[PDB]
RNA sequence: CCUUCUCAAACAUUCUGUUUGGUAGUGAGUGAUACUCUUUGGAGUUAACUUGAAAUUGCUGGCCUUUAGGCGAACAAUGUUCUUAAA
């Protein structure tokens, strides 16, 4: 037998948990709602999980939604087995850049590049074809 | 009611649109005001003028205090207003659509025009239009309010409302006085709306407006201006 | 009795159409009959039996203008400019107010004229003209 | 400047590396890398800088692509009005004078209605290599081209100007296409400290001509940006020093 | 059905009135001395005549077919679902012949077939085809497969 | 069920020329050569290939402000509230 936890695939662009909650509440009060999320930049993976208070209400929402044409493409929702539980999702934001200070003073990496350039000359004798510089 | 799963997508994307364009406008106007033009689209602003495909002529903005009359046009198809535009409109009292007001145009007033551009229309009015507007439309705050300000206005020195026309056109002495005195303004809807003959006119002015109003969403959008003499000839 | 119907032959799907009709020429070239109708209209306009639509609109624009072109005492009893008589007006104002409406409008025609500066703004005139129109009708 | 003998040496000996018996096409193509301090504009820069280059590898690209499976194809993107006035033959007669060709012209309307479909849009762009768009339209492209168009160098558009006066003249487009085609090469401007610049397969140009192009590009970039160093290679081969400015590292810290 | 009709409303056929306006326009264009001669592309529109609709089947050319349910001679249409099933045309049973008439400049049509579609709608067409395959062929094939009715009223 | 910044200046007259500035992405996967720095946490970049706007859980960067917003704007900043597209 099934549970009240629900999986929906193929979610529109711009269609976030705030939109999901406001409809699937209309079928009835829901215990939980989440959408699967990317880390570097705030764009959709187009699928999410729901969870209803009552399994029977969860059945009805799945039934009227399993092939829901919407925004120029179809949505597919499926009820989880009784042995299913929500795990490891979080509303990721857009991860902005950082600029951290350079720790070694000037004259140390001054040496490293001369090492690296001279070193990066040495792999070329090792790769390697006759080079002077 | 079960609202829908579709209109939500339209309004969400249209809000992302309005938010990105108003953000771009904020960047550009902040950098211009602070005079930090290193990497931007343009250094000075422009004014567009549509007249009678129809000829569209553009000019550079003049830092001159110019009389204008704002007319609020129905917002885009599926948008809920962002709070910035809401505050600007509430300050200008452009809620309750089909609502206009006279405005002074200076450089400080100017950047907000891009803020509210996709919700209004600008143009250069003539005294005949202004006179028709006031002598045929215009009401003042209810009961003793209307009377008492007329006393304060008299302290400023105005009488015989035709002189309000004269000062609004002249801007010599005190516009904000008369501007606050004409706080509410209202216009009819050009088409009665629902009905067999009327719906044709709704569709026709929808097409005509779609031809006229232009949504740059550039932040260097030239100020769209229309011949208000024709717009009010329709609406008054 | 009744039993469900078996779908034993529908489940087999043919990969080809039934008939190998050769495709006709006319499906790939612009249609000839519309061209013949066009050329019928052409000969008609060449003879002048049909006017061009642009010229027709020109004729309508001229003809609208042409068609629309050719064709073949109580005021002194009433005060209205700093005069005295209306000093009866405020005295029995409650009295005229107490009459019926059809008395009131004529009875509230008369009101004190202060000076040129102020005109109250014609609250009554539109109603009086509407009533006069009904009286005609 | 940069010692040209060193670059000649590098190009000959990369020819040697390649002579040792899609990836097989790939292991012959010339990629400059440039390390430089804070190459960001603090911000994403999809705009392509057009560097002046002595030789035009697009014509060798024609001559080899005729044999290659993928055919070289040119996309121009113009306004509705420009496409209304501009005709294909007016462009073709101008381009046969120097012997090049535009393959198609497309509108923004066309992009947003005909190719508002990720598979069709992706196939349409991937067919092509040179993507030209009016500098006016260029500012509006990104939501239309799709990010996959901007990932690759060929798919991302090149800025080109049709107007010279208030209105545009066919002479301006005619000679600007020449300027972009046979006297300019693209340069993406990503973030970080690392830049990459494309030259092409070794088989197309003279290695000495390769060297002249490399040195002209490198000195232009040095005059442009403070370069930590210039690391040229083939995208299969290991890495090769030619030139480096060491004080740029000090300025990077400070 | 709503998006099916939104798709179709871009592919309304030309009315007799619009046809005659373009005809007189082009005939006037031929009128001038100094006439103009040009070649134009193919038109695009739905197709709707019953024997013509079956004709575009057995080719095949119908990328979509809509079949109205209410036809007083239902035997005119009973074969069409099975025909397109076996042929693999993506048929759909629309409800109401009158609305088909509205989108085709007719009183009623009872059928609405479409074959040729512009590139600007081709992806929409394919995705709608997959959608109708998901909503109709999958859902109701097992209940297409039983006797209906039989309950007294 | 919405539609995408569709141009700015300066110099110059060559019947149009030269220079400068203006572009935040569709998600997922494959993947070469590697580049710098970070101080090991890895971070930003790099060839180019696939895809019916495809679909299953990759755990919580940092700074600043207010009670969500900027880092592509610091006294910078944002919320979902337009009704003759009704009933």
């Amino acid at each position: 037998e099934y549970s009240g936890i629900i999986y929906v695939s193929r979610l529109p662009h711009g269609f976030h948990e705030k939109e999901l909650s406001k409809y699937f509440a209309q079928f009835g009060d829901l215990k939980e709602v989440r959408l699967a999320r990317n880390k570097k930049t705030g764009n959709s993976r187009h699928y999410g999980f729901l969870e209803f208070v009552n399994k029977e209400d969860a059945m009805i929402a799945q039934e009227s939604m399993n092939n829901y044409l919407l925004m120029g493409h179809l949505l597919q929702v499926r009820v989880l087995p009784k042995g299913a539980k929500i795990e490891k999702l979080y509303k990721y934001k857009k991860r902005v850049l950082v600029e951290k200070g350079i720790t070694k003073p000037v004259k140390q990496l001054k040496d490293n590049m001369k090492q690296k350039h001279e070193e990066r000359i040495k792999k070329l004798a090792k790769s390697g074809i006759e080079f002077k510089w | 009611k079960f609202v829908r799963a579709e209109s939500i997508v339209a309004k969400t994307l249209a809000t992302s649109r309005e938010k990105e364009r108003i953000k771009r406008v904020s960047i550009l106007e902040d950098k211009k005001a602070k005079n930090e033009t290193q990497h931007i689209a343009s250094g000075k602003d422009f004014i567009l003028k549509i007249t009678e495909g129809l000829i569209r002529e553009k000019t550079t903005y003049d830092g001159k205090p110019a009389l204008l009359f704002i007319v609020r046009v129905r917002g885009p198809l599926a948008v809920n207003i962002p709070n910035k535009a809401f505050k600007i409109l509430s300050l200008l009292r452009l809620v309750e659509t089909n609502t206009g007001v006279f405005v002074k145009l200076t450089k400080n007033v100017y950047p907000l025009l891009k803020v509210i551009a996709p919700y209004v229309v600008i143009g250069k009015p003539s005294l005949s239009s202004i006179r028709s507007l006031i002598q045929k439309r215009g009401r003042i705050i209810v009961l003793n309010d209307n009377n008492i300000v007329e006393e304060q206005l008299g302290d400023h020195g105005i009488i015989c409302v035709e002189d309000i026309i004269h000062e609004i056109a002249t801007m010599g002495e005190s516009f904000s006085v008369c501007n606050f005195f004409l706080q509410p303004f209202k216009l009819n809807r050009e088409v009665s709306g629902f009905g067999s003959l009327n719906r044709l006119r709704k569709i026709k002015q929808r097409e005509a407006e779609s031809r006229t109003r232009q949504f740059s969403n550039a932040a260097t959008a030239p100020v769209i201006e229309v011949d208000i003499d024709s717009l009010l000839a329709k609406l008054n | 009795p009744y039993e469900p119907l078996i779908d034993w032959f529908t489940r087999h799907e043919e990969v080809m159409p039934l008939t190998a009709v050769p495709e006709p020429k006319r499906r790939f070239v612009p249609s000839k009959n519309e061209a013949k109708r066009v050329m019928k209209i052409v000969r008609a306009i060449r003879e002048g039996r049909i006017i061009p639509p642009k010229k027709l609109k020109e004729m309508k624009e001229k003809e609208k203008i042409e068609n629309y072109q050719y064709d073949l005492p109580p005021t002194n009893e009433e005060s209205y400019n700093p005069p005295e008589e209306y000093l009866l007006s405020p005295e029995e104002k409650e009295a005229w107010e107490n009459t019926e409406y059809s008395e009131r409008e004529r009875n509230f025609i008369p009101q004190k004229y202060s000076a040129l500066r102020k005109v109250p703004g014609y609250g009554e005139s539109i109603r009086e003209r509407f009533e006069r129109s009904l009286d005609l009708y | 400047a940069i010692p040209r003998e060193r670059v000649i040496k590098a190009v000959n000996e990369l020819i040697k590396f390649t002579s040792k018996p899609e990836e097989e096409l790939k292991k012959d193509l010339q990629l400059i890398v440039v390390n430089n301090k804070s190459f960001t504009g603090t911000s994403k820069s999809f705009k392509l800088k057009l560097l002046n280059v002595k030789h035009s590898f697009y014509k060798p690209w024609k001559e080899a692509s005729a044999t290659a499976v993928k055919d070289f194809k040119v996309l121009l993107i113009l306004k509705d009005s420009d496409i209304k006035k501009v005709s294909e033959d007016d462009l073709f007669d101008q381009l046969d004078s120097e012997g090049i060709k535009v393959d198609e012209i497309i509108c923004g309307k066309d992009l947003k209605t005909v190719y508002k479909a990720y598979e069709a849009r992706n196939a349409f762009i991937s067919q092509f290599s040179l993507i030209l768009a009016d500098d006016s339209i260029v500012t509006s492209l990104p939501k239309l081209m799709g990010g996959k168009a901007y990932n690759k160098v060929e798919t991302t558009p090149i800025s080109i100007r049709t107007h010279a006066n208030k209105e545009f003249s066919l002479t301006t487009l005619t000679n600007n296409i020449k300027k972009v085609y046979m006297n300019q090469l693209p340069v993406k401007l990503p973030r970080g400290t690392t830049l990459n610049v494309h030259l092409g397969n070794l088989e197309w140009l003279r290695p000495e001509e390769f060297v002249d192009n490399v040195e002209l590009i490198s000195e232009q970039l040095i005059k442009a940006y403070q370069i930590r160093s210039i690391f040229i290679k083939t995208n299969r081969s290991p890495v090769l020093p030619l030139y480096y400015n060491q004080d740029v590292l000090d300025e990077l810290e400070a | 059905a709503a998006e099916t009709f939104k798709l179709f409303n871009k592919y309304r056929p030309e009315t007799a009135a619009e046809k005659k306006e373009r005809l007189t326009k082009e005939a006037a264009a031929v009128a001038e001395g100094k006439s103009k001669q040009d070649a134009s592309p193919k038109p695009y529109a739905v197709k709707y005549g019953l024997n013509h609709v079956v004709a575009l089947i057995e080719n095949k050319k119908a990328k979509l077919v809509l079949i109205a349910n209410d036809v007083d001679p239902i035997e005119l249409v009973v074969f069409l679902p099975a025909l397109c099933k076996k042929m693999g045309v993506p048929y759909a049973i629309v409800k109401g012949k009158a609305r088909l008439g509205t989108l085709v400049n007719q009183k009623t049509s009872a059928v609405a077939a479409l074959t040729e579609v512009r590139a600007e709608d081709e992806a929409a067409l394919a995705k709608l085809v997959s959608t109708i395959d998901a909503n109709f062929a999958d859902k109701y094939d097992e209940v297409k497969k039983h006797w209906g009715g039989g309950i007294l009223g």
